[PDB]
């Protein structure tokens, strides 16, 4: 049946905007962020410990695992 | 006890512009014109 009416509404085109732009912007950095963070873990991380060789002073920074924390 | 007759016109005058303004409220065929676009 043909009887639509008009829904009096208030513009919703500024909110959507706002939310694309948020949206867009940190998917724009979070993307390339989380690939980066799968690659380094899934082809450089999960160091492992050891002991300390004899006469030899480490890094400062050999004393963690994760290799971004490094 | 009733209306008054300036109460029927005012009433009745009311009425239909109600009327109009809600048959105006109604919708065309082609009214939400959508623009088109894509990118078991
Ligand atoms: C508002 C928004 C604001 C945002 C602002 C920024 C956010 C702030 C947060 C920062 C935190 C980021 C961080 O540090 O990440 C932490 C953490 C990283 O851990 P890590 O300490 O770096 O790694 C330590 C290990 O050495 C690593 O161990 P590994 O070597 O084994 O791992 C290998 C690798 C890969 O591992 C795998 O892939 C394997 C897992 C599945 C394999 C199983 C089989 C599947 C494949 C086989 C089947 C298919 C092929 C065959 C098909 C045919 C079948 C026959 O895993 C990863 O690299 C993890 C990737 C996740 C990275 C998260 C990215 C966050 C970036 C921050 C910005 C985010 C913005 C949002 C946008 C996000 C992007 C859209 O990431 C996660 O949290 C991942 C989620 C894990 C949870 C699992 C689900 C359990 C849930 C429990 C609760 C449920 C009950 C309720």
């Amino acid at each position: 049946h043909g009887k639509r009416l008009f829904i009096i509404k208030p513009s919703g085109f500024y909110d959507r905007r706002f939310l694309k732009l948020m949206r867009f912007y940190i998917l724009l950095t979070g993307i390339p962020v989380a690939i980066g963070i799968t690659l380094v873990n899934v082809f450089i991380g999960e160091a492992e410990l050891a002991d300390i060789p004899e006469g030899y002073v480490p890094e400062h920074w050999e004393y963690f695992k994760h290799p971004i924390s490094r | 006890s009733g209306y008054t007759p300036d109460e029927k016109l005012r009433l009745q005058q009311l009425r239909e512009l109600r009327r109009r303004w809600l048959k105006d409220q109604e919708l065309s065929p082609r009214e939400p014109v959508l623009p088109p676009r894509r990118v078991t």
